RNA sequence: GCCCUGAAAAUGGAUGGCGCUCAAGCGUGUUACCUAUACUCUACCGUCAGGGUUGAUAUGAUGCCCUGACGAGUAGGCAGG
RNA sequence: AAAUAUGUAAGAAGUCCUUGUUACUUAAUUGAACGUGGACAUUUGAAUGAAGAGCUUUUAGUGGGCCAUUUUUGGUAAGC
RNA sequence: GGAAUACUGCCAGCUGGGACUGAGGACUGCGACGUAAGUCAAGGAUGCUGGCAUAAUGGUUAUAUGCCGCCCGUCUUGAAACACGGACCAAGGAGUCUAACGUCUAUGCGAGUGUUUGGGUGUAAAACCCAUACGCGUAAUGAAAGUGAACGUAGGUUGGGGCCUCGCAAGAGGUGCACAAUCGACCGAUCCUGAUGUCUUCGGAUGGAUUUGAGUAAGAGCAUAGCUGUUGGGACCCGAAAG
């Protein structure tokens, strides 16, 4: 008894010391695969153009979407999007894995929300500060790695830039591994809509609809 | 006052199509139906016994009878808020097997012989369907293809 | 008891629980059985099948009770004899000593036949059996004696 | 007075509340108007395959 | 009890995800890239400058 | 009026019915008149058995 | 705002406790509570609830009926349990030995069970002997053969019985019943 | 395009008012700034949910404790007071 | 001959092999139904979500409605 | 030709100023820095200094000042309404009780159940006790005369909780009450079949049927009580012209 816990003490402490360090291998692999993915796409487009042709980017993957508009007077049909892709709140956000069966939801939806391609850097933000789980209904944030072990580690995934990446990357468990962070709760952006209005599209000067990379810097600003 | 007889409205959907009125074709009587079938009903308004009534135009259901000359039909149809079950008796003039169950079908096949070839190589299969993806990056050249280009074009009255 | 009465919860709400517009009013409808083949009648076709009309053969001055025949069934039948002597007939099971029944002083009018009854032979004295009561009876050794 | 004489308003919201649902759907269903000769062929099939079922446990 | 936020607070930082202190350490966050030569060709200028 | 799926009572209370309502309230006391009457009948009964 | 998908504050639909106030009852259900928060074994966690059942749906087990279950093949050794309470029934002739554990036998089916040598017990005294339910078989009266339910669904064709308080010819049987008298049903 | 004519009604009077003429007017562009019971973070009240805990050990087991989410309301239903 | 709306399907209640029952059916153990026995569970057969799913009884109020965009009928029109 | 700068973006780059908060209450957790012992900003504030006593401060109240604020009750799609009631204040003032019921619940007993018409008894309208009956239930179906519930371990199929067996697990097999769906069997009605018999017109075996029933298929009920709901009653309260 009183020797016992040093067995299941010391066990879990070096136990703890090994998980550490696979999310460091881990961390520092991405680090990599990261670099020399961005790395490549930019050689990519010198070489094209260096033989006369043009390099012509992959279409994105992944979109973030932010709702913009409140709750009242919504017709049915987008409001039923809305809520199939979590988004019954003003403000609060989703990640969506661009496909055709997903885009055309995007487009019923498109004059009561804000989306766009996020960046490594947004989504990194995103997670940290504002990613909660969710665990038997519950919402929990995300302190401690143990916690996306625990209800994400049967899909690989016990870090949280385990979950950054299966986020980024689209890539195989994105479905469950993006079901289990719960919708982003975004603050009105600090700074402003620089818009005069929202309720136009971003073409049309401004808010709603599909702005693209500049996503970042309005996720960025309501985070 | 007002008029809702069994065949009011029909006028165009119970015609029959641009030269094509008259006998009936033997292949329609030679289509064999079974319980459990899925046909799509479609009045053929040449023969009027063992007809829909015109709410079951354009229709789906399931076979349930086989009778000398006409199929038993359920239909699930919606009266307040909730579907009711109905059972109809149309002759085989206004029937045609669902054309969908056989693609269905053919796959259902397709995707056991497609296990088969993985087992017997013993690997991976993956027999669920995708939606179109994106579209991974691509080099266009420019031999024979310089860009020509284009600017919008001035106002102009053709009257 | 008065104090666990919604009357006593509705005290302030105006107009205690009967709505503003449609009122409790005095008898709105008619009163008792009215209009049931008029403004009733979806109430009362539908809940009260039949209600409305005549059926069958009228009869002057009936005496229930000429009509007095309780029936029991087979299925019971050995409750007649008492708990105590009844484990004996039971194992005794004799065409010599079987055990008389009036089922007419027990207060039946006649036997009639659900159920199954244990082998052992029993003397069945009642006025009126079915044909299959008597069938199992007679199956199991025993008779049936009519009496009255 | 005229009042109003007829409208759907409202009756989707309304349907719609503990609405739609779908059928009740069963394996084994209703029998109800199949053709009687063939259903009462259908019951000596079953009654046989029945009794033989029986007869392979002596 | 209370959400400490990994983006503020080194702690936390490196309690979830180490890393970060290899990370910072070997800057990264800044480092040059390579460097090549690389030119367009005629016919993408051409076309760039066209009309 | 008729309403709700309820069985078919019939209540005869069409008539001034409260005019003649007899609540025996003198249950007690007449059971106690009773028995005083059966205990003096037997007295003069002599040895009589009532 | 929030566009709520499901009634906010909306309760379970279960009993979490018996309506009763019987302080027996109350003790069987804090010893039960017990049992079934601290082992597995489902048996608790049913027997628990079963405990919180309004009248109608504890209907009686009878002894007959445990006679027959006591017939399934492997079945002749286990102990049979009623959340709810044992009735007599002259019909069987034959019943078998066995331990049933009920909230209440009545007189003759306790004499029944005792006289073919068997043995009554109580929830908690099951308890004892079966911490985990081990080798029980629990039994539940037929629901649906109450008064009260022949009337559900009443309606045109549906084959049900009217709330009539009174019958014969003459109650109820004529138009609307017969052909012969407007429609039938 | 702006502006002018076309352009008539009754108490005195309304770009909301003052007043404004390279506007404080009309078209367009760019920044900054003000501000809702909304959004973000935190405390507290309640409601609902999930979870732990009388195992021997003072004072509430319909209790204590942990965790997440949620809160508009006539007619009207239920509950706790 | 659109657009918007609209029916069905996307599998374990499935698939395949073997061969049992019948009074139906066939020239015909031929079909039709329903089955025994045997094989196939990682993506088991698109997506997204699920704040749990299914079910039963009983009962309140209501049963004058009105407004906006769009479709639209009568009317010169109407805050019709 | 070689640079610079702008623009846009990234840094787990370094720093200054200002504002709100400081929930929790021994310790348990994840870490960080140390060669180390130790230290720490790591599962929610501490430390140092000062100020106040017929006082600092807080509650209340009156008044001023900024901004805001139409009369309630009612019917109504719409009331502050140039719709109605209401000058003021006390006291009074409207869903009751009864007969019979539906659902749900609690309770007693359970194939039964209901002591209270009555009797016994009494510390006297109480409490205590009880014989015969009767009511409802345990049989249904027919207009009726009538007839009346096991082919089968009270049947077959598919789901079923729980339990049993193998297994370290995942799992697999066994058994499967309630409940649901479906095929069958049994009782009555209807329509067929019409045997052995008999007095010759009685009898009605046996086997059937897209027919039919508020049935059977190892009983659930009877009674007391409560909320809600139903019908008759002055029937939530107040009101005709009339008869």
């Amino acid at each position: 008894t009183a020797e016992q816990v040093a067995a299941e003490r010391a066990a879990r402490k070096a136990a703890n010391k090994e998980k550490r360090a696979i999310i460091l291998e881990r961390n520092a692999a991405y680090q990599k695969e990261y670099e020399t993915a961005e790395r490549n796409i930019i050689q990519a487009k010198r070489d094209a153009k260096a033989a006369g042709s043009y390099y012509v980017e992959a279409q994105h993957k992944l979109v973030f979407v932010v709702r913009i508009k409140g709750i009242n007077k919504i017709p049915p049909k987008p409001r039923k999007v809305l809520q199939l892709l979590r988004l019954t709140r003003i403000n609060s956000g989703t990640f969506v894995k661009v496909t055709k069966a997903t885009l055309e939801l995007l487009k019923l939806i498109e004059p009561y929300v804000a989306y766009g391609y996020p960046s490594y850097s947004t989504i990194r933000q995103l997670v940290y500060k504002r990613g909660f789980g969710k665990i038997n209904k519950q919402r929990v944030p995300l302190s401690d790695n143990a916690i996306i072990e625990a209800n994400l580690g049967k899909y690989g995934i016990l870090s949280i830039d385990d979950l950054i990446h299966e986020i980024i990357t689209v890539g195989p468990h994105f479905k469950q591994a993006n079901n289990f962070l719960w919708p982003f709760k975004l603050s009105n952006p600090s700074g402003g809509w620089g818009v005069p209005r929202k309720f136009k599209h971003f073409i049309q000067g401004g808010s709603f609809g599909n702005r693209e990379e500049f996503i970042n810097k309005l996720v960025k600003s309501m985070n | 006052g007002k008029s809702h007889g069994y065949r009011s409205r029909t006028r165009y959907m119970f015609q029959r199509d641009f030269r094509k009125h008259g006998a009936v074709h033997l292949s329609t009587y030679l289509k064999v139906y079974k319980v459990g079938d899925i046909v799509d009903i479609k009045a053929n308004g040449s023969i009027q016994k063992g007809m829909p009534h015109k709410f079951y135009q354009g229709k789906t259901g399931v076979v349930y009878n086989v009778t000398k000359s006409s199929v038993g039909v359920i239909i699930n149809k919606m009266v307040g808020n909730r579907y009711l079950e109905k059972r109809l008796n149309l002759r085989v003039e206004h029937i045609k097997h669902s054309k969908c169950r056989q693609e269905f079908l053919e796959r259902v096949k397709a995707n056991a012989a497609k296990r088969a070839e993985a087992k017997a190589q013993g690997v991976a299969v993956q027999l669920k369907r995708q939606p179109a993806q994106p579209r991974e990056s691509r080099i266009v050249s420019t031999e024979g293809n310089v860009p020509q280009t284009l600017a919008p074009v001035p106002y102009e009255t053709f009257i | 008891p008065s104090r666990f009465t919604k009357t006593r919860k509705h005290r302030g709400h105006v107009s205690a629980g009967k709505g503003r517009i449609g009122k409790h009013r005095k008898h709105p409808g008619g009163r008792g059985m009215a209009g049931g083949q008029h403004h009733h009648r979806i109430n009362m076709d539908k809940y009260h099948p039949g209600y409305f009309g005549k059926v069958g053969m009228r009869y002057f001055h009936k005496q229930q009770a000429h009509f007095w025949k309780p029936v029991l069934n087979l299925d019971k039948l050995w409750t007649l004899i008492p708990e105590d002597k009844r484990d004996q007939y039971l194992k005794s099971a004799s065409k010599e000593t079987a055990p008389v029944i009036d089922t007419l002083a027990a207060g039946y009018g006649k036997i009639l036949g659900k159920g199954r009854i244990p082998n052992v032979p029993v003397i069945v004295k009642a006025r009126f059996v079915s044909k299959l009561a008597e069938e199992k009876i007679r199956a199991a050794g025993g008779v049936v004696e009519l009496i009255a | 007075a005229k009042s109003k004489n007829h409208t759907a308003h409202n009756q989707t919201r309304k349907a719609h509340r503990n609405g739609i649902k779908k059928p009740k759907t069963y394996k084994y269903p209703s029998l109800k108007g199949v053709d009687p000769k063939f259903r009462r062929n259908h019951k000596h099939a079953l009654h046989g395959t029945a009794k033989a079922l029986a007869a392979a446990k002596k | 009890v209370l959400k400490k936020n990994p983006l503020k607070n080194k702690q936390v930082l490196l309690r979830l995800n180490p890393y970060a202190k290899v990370f910072a350490a070997e800057k990264l966050g800044s480092k040059k890239a390579e460097k090549t030569g690389t030119k367009p060709a005629a016919v993408f200028t051409e076309t760039l400058k066209h009309d | 009026a008729i309403s709700k799926n309820l069985p078919i009572l019939k209540n005869h209370f069409r008539k001034h019915w409260q005019e003649r309502v007899k609540v025996h309230f003198d249950q007690a006391g007449k059971k106690v008149s009773r028995r005083n009457a059966r205990a003096t009948r037997a007295a003069k009964i002599a040895p009589r058995p009532l | 705002g929030i566009d709520h998908t499901s009634k906010q504050h909306k309760r379970s639909g279960h009993r979490t406790a018996p309506k009763s106030d019987n302080v027996y009852l109350k003790l069987l259900v804090k010893l039960y509570t017990f049992l079934a928060r601290r082992t597995d074994a489902p048996f608790n966690k049913v027997v628990l609830k079963a405990l919180f059942l309004s009248k109608i749906n504890r209907p009686p087990v009878s002894v007959s009926r445990i006679a027959r279950a006591l017939k399934q093949e492997g079945a002749a050794n286990k102990t049979v349990v009623v959340v709810g309470t044992v009735t007599d029934d002259a019909r069987i002739f034959e019943f078998p030995k066995t331990t049933v554990a009920a909230l209440r036998f009545t007189a003759g089916a306790r004499a029944k069970i005792v006289k073919a040598g068997g043995e009554c017990i109580t929830l908690d005294q099951l308890a004892v002997r079966a911490p985990k339910g081990q080798n029980t078989l629990i039994l539940r009266g037929p629901r649906n053969s109450r008064e009260a339910v022949r009337h559900f669904g009443m309606g045109p064709h549906k084959g049900k019985a009217p709330r009539i308080l009174s019958t014969g010819r003459k109650f109820e049987r004529a138009r609307g019943r017969r052909r012969s008298k407007g429609f039938k049903v």
